[PDB]
RNA sequence: GAAACUGCGAAUGGCUCAUUAAAUCAGUUAUAGUUUGUUUGAUGGUACGUGCUACUCGGAUAACCGUAGUAAUUCUAGAGCU
RNA sequence: UGAUUCAUGAUAACUCGACGGAUCGCACGGCCUUCGUGCCGGCGACGCAUCAUUCAAAUUUCUGCCCUAUCAACUUUCGAUGGUAGGAUAGGGGCCUACCAUGGUGGUGACGGGUGACGGAGAAUUAGGGUUCGAUUCCGGAGAGGGAGCCUGAGAAACGGCUAC
C-alpha cells in the first residue's frame, strides 16, 4: 500500500475477541494507543459484546459521549481505545470497577473489584536508561515513562503504580520464586512460580513456571508478568486461579455439576 | 478595443467602446502597469492618466505580466498565481494554461485601465495562566529533582 | 389468554433504560400485535406513560403458539429521544420521515461558486 | 446559521491478475543501518539585557459589491471592502 | 547490551535556526491594592519542540517453486564480483561517481526458453503413498489504455492528482 491501513476485516481480527464470522464484514480497528493492538481489547467490545450495555456500534458511541466510562484513571471518549493487560475500567454511574486479566483459555476478562484495588495498577518496565541531562527514567510495556525511579528497578521488573499520585509506590524485582501470569502464547493466563530461567546469548530467555497443582510449563521471557512477591499475588486472580487443565478435566466437571443437576 | 475603466480614488468603473487606430497607436505596443499618456486616447481624457494593466481578448486568454510577446504561450501555472484560479483543485496541482502576453497589441479585445492622476481580562487571565504554569514546571522540577538526590 | 415472560433482563443507568427479551405465549392467536403488547408491558412495569416502550424483532416460532421479541423500556421520554434510533421513534409515532433525489444532491453544487 | 477563508481527509476501502519463475510469496530472522501525521506517557526557561528576571502590535486576501472578455467548462481579468 | 568510541556528561566553537503560545471556550466567585470585569486563580479546546510508545512501512538473513539440454556455458569496455574515498538516500549497499584488483554463477543444471504462470492460506480426489487444481471474498504483492517524469503531503512516483509522448 501507499500508507497506513484503517480497516480490520472480521476474519483478520485477533482470535481471542470471539467475534462471529457472519456478524459483518469488518471488525473494530484498534486505534493507536498504550497497548499493541494484538494484545488489547478495545472499548467497543467491552461495552456491546461482553457487558451488553449497548446493542449497536452507535449506542456504545453515545455512552462514551455521556462520559460514563473511565479507563486507567482518565476519561476516554475514543470508541476503539486499546485497553490492555492490568488496565482498570470503571463506571462511576454504576459504581463498578474491573481489572483486565486472562482466562486460562487466554481471553480477557473484566474482573470485578472494589475501589481500593482501582487505585493502582501493575506494569513491567521495558527498560531503564538515562535521558535529557542524565535524568533517569524507565519505559514500561504500557507506554508509560516514569522519571526518577528507585535505582533498584532494573529491566523486566514490575511496579505498583498509584493512579492518583502517578509515581512508583512499590516494585517487584523479577526473579526466581515469585508468582507470574503469562500474557501470550498457548500458555497465556496460566499462573505459577518461576522455577528456573535459562538464558541463551543472542536469543530469548526461557522461563519455567509451575502451576500450584504440579503442572509444569514454559514460555519465553516476553510473555511473563510477575504479580506478587513470592507465592502470594498482589492482585485478585480471576474466576479460575490461573490453573490450566486437560480437556478431560472440564468434561468431568460438567457431569460432576450435572450429577448435582 | 473595448475598454473597461476603473478608479481606486472613488471606486467607480465603466466600459466604453472605441475603434480608431490613431486614438490607440500609443496604446498598442506597451505593457501592463507601465503608465500611459492619456491625451492620445482622446480630447476627453486630458489630465487623466491611466496605468494600463490587465486585459483579455477573443479566446478570452488574459494578459500575464512578465511575458514579453503579443503571443499566446502555454505556461505551467500554480493554483494561486494570476491566470490560474482553480477551485477544489487539490493543492499542489498545476496546469499548463494558455495566456496572452502582456504586450498590448492588435489581438486583444478588452483592455483593463485604472486612473493614476485625475484630470482585556481574557488576555490577562490567559496570559498569567501560562506564567503560573511555566513557573510550576520548575516548581515540579525541583520537587523531584532533589528527592532523588538524597538517595 | 396469553403469558408474557421477560428473560435476560438487565437495567443500565448508562442509557437510562431497562432491557430484556420478551417471550409471548399466544395459544389460539396468530400473533399478538406490538400495540397490544405495548399495553401489557406498560401495565406490568408501572411506567406511567405508554410511549417509552419500544419493542422489535418478533420471531413467532415454528408450529405457532409462541413468539420471541425484544423490549426496551425507558424511564424518561427525554431519554427515549436522545438514545433511540430515529426510525424506532417513527415506529412509535414520535417522528415522521422524508426521501431523497440522488441526482444533483451535490455534484453541480460543487461547481457553482 | 448558508456562503467563504482556514485545518484535516481524500495514500484506506473497492476492482483486477497484465507483467512477474528465489522474483512476488511462506515460515523464520535483522535494523546497533532508517523514516514514522496520529494515539498514549513524559518533557519544554535565555528570543536578548551590556543574561544584575520580559523590551510592540503589519497590510491584504476570499465570501460580498461591481465592471468584463471568451462559443466554450469548479475558463478567466481589473477595481472597492473586511 | 550476547556485543557498541552505547546511553549520557563536560568543553571549544558553528549556523544567515525548523523552535521556545500576540489562539479559543464555557463557569463564575474568594477577596481589595487605588475598592476600579479591580489581585487572583480553576477545568478545558487547539497548537509548537525532544524522547518513548502505538498504528506502520522500507530494506533484510536462512530454507523452500512447475516443464525444458533439439538451452553448456553466462557476467565483465559502458558495474559484472570485490577494495578505498566520496556523492546521494530516511538509512545499509556498485545505489551512483573516481581510482584499483580480477573476480561472480554453473550436471547439486548456471544462463536461456515455455507457462492458456501473481504467491500463500487453501481445493477436488482420496486404504495408505499420491495425482491434479488454486483468476475469485483472508493475508502479501502488483497495475489502473502503454511508457515515463513529478507537485503536495507524515505517507503517493497517487491516476475518481498533474506534466509530456
Ligand atoms: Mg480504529
Ligand atoms: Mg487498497
Ligand atoms: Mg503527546
Ligand atoms: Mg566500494
Ligand atoms: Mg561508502
Ligand atoms: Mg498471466
Ligand atoms: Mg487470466
Ligand atoms: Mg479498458
Ligand atoms: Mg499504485
Ligand atoms: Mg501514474
Ligand atoms: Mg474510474
Amino acid at each position: 500500500a501507499r500508507g497506513l491501513k484503517k480497516h480490520l476485516k472480521r476474519l483478520n481480527a485477533p482470535s481471542h475477541w470471539m467475534l462471529d464470522k457472519l456478524g459483518g464484514a469488518f471488525a473494530p480497528k484498534p486505534s493507536s494507543g498504550p497497548h499493541k493492538a494484538r494484545e488489547c481489547l478495545p472499548l467497543i467490545l467491552i461495552l456491546r459484546n461482553r457487558l451488553k450495555y449497548a446493542l449497536t456500534y452507535r449506542e456504545v458511541q453515545s455512552i462514551l459521549m455521556q462520559r460514563h466510562i473511565m479507563v486507567d484513571g482518565k476519561v476516554r471518549t475514543d470508541k476503539t481505545y486499546p485497553a490492555g493487560f492490568m488496565d482498570i475500567i470503571s463506571i462511576p454511574k454504576t459504581g463498578e470497577n474491573y481489572r483486565l486479566l486472562y482466562d486460562t483459555k487466554g481471553r480477557f476478562r473484566l474482573h470485578s473489584v472494589r475501589d481500593e484495588d482501582a487505585k493502582f495498577k501493575l506494569c513491567k518496565v521495558r527498560s531503564v536508561q538515562f535521558g535529557q541531562k542524565g535524568i533517569p527514567y524507565l519505559n514500561t510495556y504500557d507506554g508509560r515513562t516514569i522519571r526518577y525511579p528507585d535505582p533498584l528497578i532494573k529491566a523486566n521488573d514490575t511496579i505498583k503504580l498509584d493512579l492518583e499520585t502517578n509515581k512508583i509506590v512499590d516494585f517487584i524485582k523479577f526473579d526466581v520464586g515469585n508468582v507470574v501470569m503469562v500474557t501470550g502464547g498457548r500458555n497465556t493466563g496460566r499462573v505459577g512460580v518461576i522455577k528456573n530461567r535459562e538464558k541463551h546469548k543472542g536469543t530469548f530467555e526461557t522461563i519455567h513456571v509451575e502451576d500450584a497443582q504440579g503442572h509444569q510449563f514454559a514460555t519465553r521471557l516476553g510473555n511473563v508478568f510477575t504479580i506478587g512477591k513470592g507465592t502470594k499475588p498482589w492482585v485478585s486472580l480471576p474466576k479460575g486461579k490461573g490453573i490450566k487443565l486437560t480437556i478431560i478435566e472440564e468434561q468431568r466437571k460438567r457431569d460432576a455439576a450435572a450429577q448435582a443437576a | 478595443m473595448k475598454l473597461n475603466i476603473a478608479n481606486p480614488t472613488t471606486g467607480c468603473q465603466k466600459k466604453v467602446e472605441i475603434d480608431d487606430d490613431m486614438k490607440l497607436r500609443n496604446l498598442y505596443d506597451k505593457r501592463i502597469s507601465q503608465e500611459v499618456v492619456g491625451d492620445l486616447l482622446g480630447e476627453e481624457f486630458e489630465g487623466y492618466i491611466f496605468k494600463i494593466m490587465g486585459g483579455c481578448d477573443k479566446q478570452g486568454f488574459p494578459m500575464k505580466q512578465g511575458v514579453l510577446t503579443p503571443g499566446r504561450v502555454r505556461l505551467l501555472l500554480h493554483r494561486g498565481t494570476s491566470c490560474f484560479r482553480g477551485h477544489g483543485r487539490r493543492v499542489g496541482e498545476r496546469r499548463r494554461k494558455s495566456v496572452r502576453g502582456c504586450i498590448v497589441s492588435q489581438d486583444l479585445s478588452v483592455i483593463n485601465l485604472v486612473i493614476v492622476k485625475k484630470g482585556t481580562p481574557l488576555t490577562l487571565q490567559r496570559k498569567r495562566a501560562r506564567i503560573a504554569d511555566k513557573k510550576k514546571r520548575i516548581a515540579k522540577k525541583k520537587s523531584e529533582a532533589a528527592e532523588y538526590q538524597k538517595l | 389468554a396469553v403469558t408474557l415472560r421477560t428473560r435476560k433482563f438487565m437495567t443500565n443507568r448508562l442509557l437510562s433504560r431497562k432491557q430484556f427479551v420478551l417471550e409471548v405465549i399466544h395459544p389460539g392467536r396468530a400473533n399478538v400485535s406490538k400495540a397490544d403488547l405495548k399495553e401489557r408491558l406498560a401495565k406490568i412495569y408501572e411506567v406511567k406513560d405508554s410511549n417509552c416502550i419500544f419493542v422489535f424483532k418478533f420471531r413467532t416460532h415454528f408450529g405457532g403458539g409462541k413468539s420471541t421479541g425484544f423490549g426496551l423500556i425507558y424511564d424518561n421520554l427525554e431519554a427515549a429521544k436522545k438514545f433511540e434510533p430515529k426510525y424506532r421513534l417513527i415506529r412509535n409515532g414520535l417522528a415522521t420521515k422524508v426521501e431523497k433525489s440522488r441526482k444533483q444532491i451535490k455534484e453541480r453544487k460543487n461547481r457553482t461558486k
